[PDB]
RNA sequence: AGCAGUAGCAAGGAG
RNA sequence: CUCCUGCU
């Protein structure tokens, strides 16, 4: 029972890995069994205190919360996979039998006439024009014959890259040559960019109501008892009745339908190039219609792992003048004229090649779960309010309560816009969805450290005299993880403006 | 005549060459680690493969003989229901699932199924017969306890339950005879008068025993009185900033 | 007009506007390519924190050994982290620890630990994560690696009859004494391996990349052990698990209120309290297991003679462990056309094809390299002793130096909150620098960039930000609401269970419950292609239901997975859908759904939509097809033993003889018992008896 | 080309 | 030239 197998090599292994002033494990165990402490310990502790050179930094005397270093370099371009604000869509009343994506594509080939979609081979700007011109002509004559399979040409074999990967040679034969095929490895990092100035216009656009009504296919309401189900159903009805009309709902429905179609076409047809519409479906004057924003092309995904990065080509429908600063990766052509009754304004066709991935589909195609944090937020505000008042004031509190947002441009100092609480829930759904698009590493690190500085402002509000030990490396990490993601640079900039507006009252900051 | 059948299978499986080195080399406990050989890594995206499966036309493996005893080759407009690709087991569509559920024959088993789930119909029976009141909107909160949450009436302790199912269904290798038997053996005298003749299998019976005898005790944040009648209603009765309870009886 | 989402913080708390700053709705960050530089960064950066150069030569392993205790070359930059622990100091804090509570404390707790060790079966090992199979050098699930280890035993010398923990561990050390051990390679040939290679192979830990972690810009490497390192570590975490349960300054909402109120009752007329949120950095490169050998030699000074020898092997395997080096790197020419792959083996010979950074990492790890691995002796990598370092945290938090200026606090894995009581602010510099002194000696490096302090409760502890009165709740993962994907019946009730357990523990206000319930309803319907009957969907499943809806009398008794509406609510999350819905069905519909004679179910909720899809198709098309032959054979023998023992999935089937002999003894047992009160027939008894005798002559042959 | 982010994908393998 | 893939 009480005997462990005393082996021969293990006992020579345990005697080898003891601390240094000991010979064997037996000497170590016999000293540990008869160990009594002393008070030369405090000499070792204080002798460690003396050789330290470490002082805390107060904040009432050296209130050194300087602003963050946004890179003053070239402005960061528009890097989202689709177009949000600059969109144009063609409509038709929705037919129930013709509901699959290829049927929608053909029905909009007859609705919005592509015969008039004549493109010159000279773009306004861009990089490769003949490739995109013959690509649009080739896919347009493909949709004219009602079959989604691009026949092998040099244009698609240049754009959706086939044969463009290195020859992976294992080190079993290597056939070395004297000073020929000189090989090694090399990495960089990332390139650095600057503050986006267009992000304010698309944030303000995305929270404004759009007359097309409901966009997101939600579900039906379960039946309610005499309980708090009246409360929860009432809250879902008001919040849902605000978030269905905005443009954030339109972009979420666009991602759901389009990435649904590209996703199942990534399953059912690997190795074949497809033609996929880019569309929505929303109710117009009671009659449910569908939109049509653009044309996507897959690039024969063989998705072995969760990565894989197949090639998507997007042809887009716009009615605005382009911009070599924001719309930098696009390859703007000009298509023609569109009659818009308020006269017959222009129509520009945008081009972009890009990539999606398999891990960046189940988080895009299922991005309807951005209404979970919003209602949590407004519901914690309102429930803490009636928890501090101890009286059922919810319906009248959702109308007579302000929320400070959106200071103006020339001046900031205590000139704020207080809105009603349902417009707060508009801004909250815009910011949560904006987290669901632009997530890279950089946004993750930036949200950690902004939780630190939020702790410092809350310590500033209630006069608690915060202190920190080393501030140089702190800004070295936050200025490390602000490089090139547009939401990262933007939220740092608004963090500085929060420091200015709070510096109009509290004392821990700079100008 | 089942021992002749099991003697036929046991005489069958010892004929194999490399399977003789499998049994009579291991132990009885090795069955447990002979049950688990799931060489797939983690199934880290199961719903992804479920949507990838249900988007195809024939994802499902189903039995052949019963569906060719009752089914139809295609429904009335192009809806495919069968394949002939592969043991004789036939791939099919979930349209055969809803098709069986709308145009298929029926077997009367309502009392049996309403007797399997007596704990859960007991939960529905206790839910339907309660009354509520207004809300209160106050702060509330109290620590985490170890609470038995079910209105059971025997209250065994996850130890007399496994031992109980040994000495009720199959006593030929049940357990070493302990001192915890005697009044539970009067309950053995009661319970073999229940589970002797049924058409329900031994695993489903072993499942349904352990839910009418086990007060499920978990480590939960509790407040108010600690009766088990209101502990399955823990998530409904109060949150953090609000509270509702007005039950009379 | 500019716009600023942060302005809500001007007149709110950080208990309400803090769920807004977690970007959990996006994708988690993934790793790409090899996991070599994270491994070399970890091991070489372990040796840069050693503060020494004293090498000791070894006789077992052919490589040098650097010690990590009591050999400190104290550089003046002591703000930089050290990885060197002085043993008299930490044993002094252990003797200072047990003199606080009780007298026979470690004897009591260690006796309860051994009171649970001897009553343990080793099927407990199969209830774990992935481990490293050393037969084929891969990552396998726990049951597969245990069965291959036991397979190497029963192939090598004799058979295995343990069925306990201690007999399995002693079987491992007996495997260490053998001069040659045989196993099976791949199409199943049988090879043999030496003695030093078995020692180098039991001590091999596999390194890989941590995939999907929210909270770092730089990626990190996680390591998973072998199989012969797992049970000893499980023993140590049973012991230190009992000790951590017994302590009261370890952890999470009540204990902070008791220590904050109680140390608010311990103030004099001029004293005050300051809390400091901290975060110990570089935690997995500054816990040497030699100190666990010494401290675990102090806890078990009076326990037993077995446990004293058995709780001192897992640190000894951690003190000289190997590290797998990923799979190498890749090279390419100037035209970027041909890209050769160099694995971890030939990295020595192709050293001169690396970058600047890779060579900077590789020339200071060169004197410790084996063929495929690297030799580490002083790290404690991730996925290891976790409930033991928290005991070091509690040991630092109960130092008694002799005014009346002192500290207390709370400790978790690498996150602490410290509370100080003093009189003046230069005394706060005195006491807090005494705290960084004692942690700096004992081997714990506090990070100065990520620590702060205030006067009242305004701290942060495992992402629960406690303000002056209110308490913030934890940001959960959203995809955990939808993880099932197994059935038209076992997904939605699982989702109602996840909203349930996320509602009871966390805050989770009711509107998030109704909304998140309704969204998971929508994704359930959207995956399984089933929509309600009055919706306008016309696909291959709703044409049937739209044609056949006239047969149904009561419409709202349909299942949701068949085109019914939703009836569950917030107050009905513990009832599945069917058990609410069985009171309203048609008799044809209820007698039709609940047929067990259906081709789908034949070959926790009601299993009447439960189907099994087809498998994948690399399961007979890779080179590992004989492994699928192995799983089919194991399903055959397990169906045989289940077909004899009619109720075996309830109780764990212990025994130490063989499987077939208990089968034959059971058929003769039921043959005699069902003979004399039953059967009675000579052709049946002698013919079954003939089949048993012939099967036993076949099995012995 | 491009997606990327400290190193990979842009097909891979066998007969 | 063909076959096989879809976490190996």
């Amino acid at each position: 029972e009480l005997e462990m197998y005393k082996s021969k090599l293990f006992i020579a292994m345990r005697d080898e890995s003891v601390p240094l002033p000991y010979i064997n494990y037996e000497h170590l165990r016999t000293r540990c069994e008869t160990f009594k402490r002393n008070q030369a310990e405090c000499e070792a502790k204080v002798a460690d205190v003396a050789s330290r050179l470490k002082i805390k930094l107060e904040h009432l005397e050296e209130n050194k919360l300087r602003p963050l270093e946004i890179p003053k370099e070239k402005e960061a371009p528009y890097t989202h996979k689709f177009l949000m604000k600059d969109a144009w869509f063609f409509a038709k009343p929705h037919d129930s039998e013709r509901a699959q994506p290829q049927q929608i594509l053909y029905d909009f080939f007859e609705a919005a006439n592509m015969g008039f979609m004549t493109t010159s081979p000279k773009p306004i700007f861009g990089k490769q024009g003949l490739m995109y011109h013959s690509l649009w002509g080739q896919t347009k004559r493909a949709i004219k014959d009602k079959r989604n399979e691009l026949e092998p040409s040099e244009q698609r074999d240049f754009l959706c890259g086939i044969g463009r990967a290195s020859k992976k040679i294992q080190e079993d034969k290597w056939q070395e040559s004297r000073e020929e095929e000189f090989k090694q490895e090399e990495t960089k990092g990332a390139a650095k960019r600057g503050f986006p100035t267009w992000f304010n216009e698309e944030w303000l656009w995305a929270m404004r109501d759009s007359k097309i009504g409901d966009w997101i296919p939600m579900a039906e309401m379960p039946p309610c008892k005499n309980e708090m189900e009246d409360y929860a159903k009432k809250m879902c009805e008001e919040l849902e009745s605000k978030i269905q009309g905005t443009n954030c709902a339109r972009e979420m429905s666009k991602l759901i339908h389009t990435i649904g179609s590209l996703h199942t076409e990534c399953r059912n047809f690997p190795g074949k190039v497809k033609i996929v519409p880019i569309y929505c479906r929303g109710t117009l004057r009671g009659e449910s219609t569908d939109c049509l924003f653009g044309i996507a092309i897959k690039g024969k995904s063989h998705l072995n792992k969760d990565d894989g990065m197949y090639t998507v080509v997007t042809f887009e429908f716009s009615t605005e003048e382009p911009n070599p600063s924001k719309h930098e990766k696009y390859t703007v052509f000009e298509a023609g004229t569109v009659p818009v009754e308020a006269k017959e304004k222009k129509l520009f066709l945008y081009c972009r090649t890009t990539g999606m991935s398999k891990l960046k589909n189940d988080w895009f195609s299922k991005c309807r779960r951005c209404l979970i944090p919003t209602m949590e937020t407004v519901e914690q505000i309102v429930l803490k309010e009636c928890a501090l008042k101890e009286e059922n004031r919810v319906s009248e509190m959702l109308e007579n309560k302000r929320a400070w947002i959106a200071h103006e441009n020339g001046e900031n100092l205590t000139r704020l816009v207080s809105t009603k609480l349902k417009d707060l829930c508009r801004m909250l759904i815009v910011t949560q969805f904006y987290y669901c698009i632009y997530n890279d590493n950089q946004l993750e690190g930036f949200c950690n450290e902004q939780k630190k500085f939020l702790m410092f402002l809350q310590a500033d509000k209630d006069s608690k005299s915060a202190f920190t030990f080393n501030q140089k490396g702190l800004y070295e990490k936050i200025e490390e993880c602000i490089v090139s993601n547009p939401l990262c640079i933007f939220l740092a900039d608004r963090l500085n403006k929060l420091f200015l507006v709070a510096k109009s009252n509290g004392a821990k900051y700079f100008e | 005549s089942l021992l002749l059948t099991l003697a036929k299978e046991y005489a069958n499986l010892t004929k194999d060459k490399k399977s003789c080195k499998l049994l009579s080399q291991g132990t009885v406990s090795s069955y447990t680690t002979f049950k688990k050989w799931t060489t797939s890594r983690k199934e880290k995206n199961p719903s992804l493969r479920m949507r990838w499966a249900m988007g195809s036309k024939f994802p499902i493996m189903a039995n052949r003989e019963i569906l060719e005893e009752a089914g139809i080759p295609e429904q009335w407009e192009g809806i495919d229901l069968w394949s002939k690709k592969d043991l004789g087991m036939v791939l099919a569509s979930p349209a055969a699932i809803t098709y069986w559920n709308f145009c298929g024959p029926g077997v009367d088993n309502s009392s049996v199924i309403k007797d399997v789930y007596k704990a859960k119909f007991m939960k529905k029976e206790r839910w339907r017969e309660t009354l509520w009141g207004p809300m209160n909107f106050e702060l509330v909160g109290k620590q985490r306890r170890v609470v038995e949450t079910q209105p059971v009436e025997i209250k065994l302790n996850q130890k007399e339950i496994k031992e109980l199912t040994m000495w009720v269904l199959f006593e030929d290798e049940a357990n070493l005879a302990s001192k915890f038997i005697q009044e539970n053996f009067s309950l053995v005298l009661s319970l073999r008068e229940l589970y002797k003749g049924k058409a329900v299998n031994k695993d489903v019976a072993a499942f349904m025993i352990a839910h009418q005898f086990s007060p499920e005790k978990r480590f939960l944040p509790t407040f108010g009185p600690i009766r088990p009648e209101r502990m399955e209603l823990l998530h409904c009765l109060g949150g953090d900033f609000w509270k509702i309870e007005a039950v009379t009886a | 007009m500019e716009i600023n989402p942060y302005l809500l913080m001007l007149n709110n708390d950080i208990t309400s506007m803090i769920s807004l700053t977690y970007p959990y709705t996006g994708a988690p960050p993934m790793s790409h390519g090899t996991s070599t530089k994270y491994s070399m960064e970890t091991v070489s950066r372990t040796y840069s924190y050693s503060r020494t150069k004293k090498e000791v030569p070894s006789g077992i392993f052919p490589i040098e050994r650097r010690k990590f205790c009591n050999t400190i070359e104290d550089k003046e930059n002591l703000e930089k982290p050290n990885g060197n622990v002085d043993i008299n100091f930490m044993l002094s804090l252990a003797e200072m620890l047990e003199e606080k509570m009780g007298k026979g404390f470690f004897k009591f707790c260690a006796n309860e630990a051994e009171a649970e060790i001897l009553k343990m079966h080793f099927s407990k090992l199969t209830e774990g994560r992935q481990t490293y199979d050393w037969t084929s050098e891969r990552n396998m699930p726990a049951a597969t690696a245990l069965q291959l280890t036991v397979d190497a035993i029963q192939e090598t010398q004799g058979t295995f009859k343990g069925t306990t923990m201690v007999e399995y561990c002693n079987k491992i050390l007996e495997m260490m004494d053998w001069p040659e051990v045989k196993f099976k390679k791949v199409t199943l040939m049988i090879t043999k391996i030496g003695r030093e290679e078995f020692i180098k192979r039991i001590c091999t830990i596999n390194t890989m990349a941590k995939d999907g972690e929210r909270g770092k810009y730089k990626r990190r490497a996680i390591a998973t052990p072998g199989m012969g390192i797992r049970p000893f570590s499980k023993i140590v975490e049973t012991l230190a698990q009992k000790i951590c349960e017994r302590l009261a300054e370890s952890g999470k909402k009540a204990k902070l209120k008791t220590t904050v109120s109680s140390t608010n009752s311990k103030l004099q007329e001029g004293q005050f309290m300051v809390n400091i949120t901290g975060d110990n950095s570089k935690w997995n490169e500054c816990q040497q297991p030699e100190a666990y050998l010494a401290m675990l030699a102090y806890i078990t000074k009076d326990s037993s003679n077995l446990m004293k020898d058995l709780c001192s092997v897992a640190p000894t395997l951690f003190c000289n462990k190997y590290v797998k080096m990923g799979q190498g790197f890749r090279a390419k020419n100037k035209r970027k056309t041909k890209e050769i792959v160099i694995p971890a083996k030939k990295m020595k010979e192709r050293k001169e094809l690396m970058n600047a950074e890779w060579r900077d990492l590789f020339e200071t790890i060169e004197p410790y390299m084996d063929g495929e691995c690297c030799f580490l002796g002083g790290g404690m990598l991730m996925g290891m002793f976790n409930m033991l370092s928290t005991v070091f945290g509690v040991m630092t938090l109960n130092y008694r130096e002799e005014r009346n200026c002192y500290w207390t606090g709370l400790q978790s894995s690498d996150d602490f909150v410290l509370f100080c009581i003093s009189r003046t602010w230069p005394e706060m510099e005195m006491t807090i620098l005494k705290f960084i002194a004692v942690c700096k000696l004992m081997g714990i490096n506090m990070s100065l960039e990520k620590s702060y302090g205030c006067l009242p409760e305004l701290f942060e502890f495992t992402s629960m930000f406690f303000s002056g009165d209110f308490v913030s709740n934890i940001a959960l993962e959203l995809p955990a609401f939808t993880t099932a994907g197994m059935n038209e019946g076992t997904d939605f009730t699982a989702a109602m269970s996840v909203i349930r357990t996320n509602m009871i523990n966390n805050g989770l206000s009711p509107g998030t419950a109704l909304m998140a319930l309704r969204i998971c309803l929508q994704e359930f319907r959207a995956t399984y292609r089933v929509h309600p009957y009055d919706s306008g969907v016309k696909n291959h499943r709703m044409k049937i239901i739209r044609k056949f809806i006239e047969t149904i009398e009561n419409k709202d008794g349909l299942l949701i997975s068949d085109g019914g509406k939703l009836m569950n609510n917030i107050s009905s999350l513990h009832i599945p859908e069917e058990i609410l819905k069985e009171d309203l069905m048609d008799p044809s519909y209820r007698n039709r759904v609940f047929n067990p004679r259906n081709p789908f179910t034949q070959f926790a909720v009601v299993s009447t939509h439960s189907f099994r899809t087809r498998s994948n198709r690399t399961l007979l098309n890779t080179d590992m097809r004989a492994m699928a032959l192995e799983e089919k054979r194991y399903q055959v023998v397990c169906n045989m033993y289940r077909s004899v023992f009619e109720s075996a999935d309830v109780n764990t089937p212990i025994g130490s003889m063989s499987m077939g002999e208990a089968i034959e003894a059971k058929i003769l047992d039921r043959a005699r018992t069902q003979f004399e009160n039953g059967i009675i027939g000579g052709e049946e008894y002698s013919e079954i008896k003939r089949l048993i005798e012939d099967a036993k002559r076949q099995r012995l042959s």
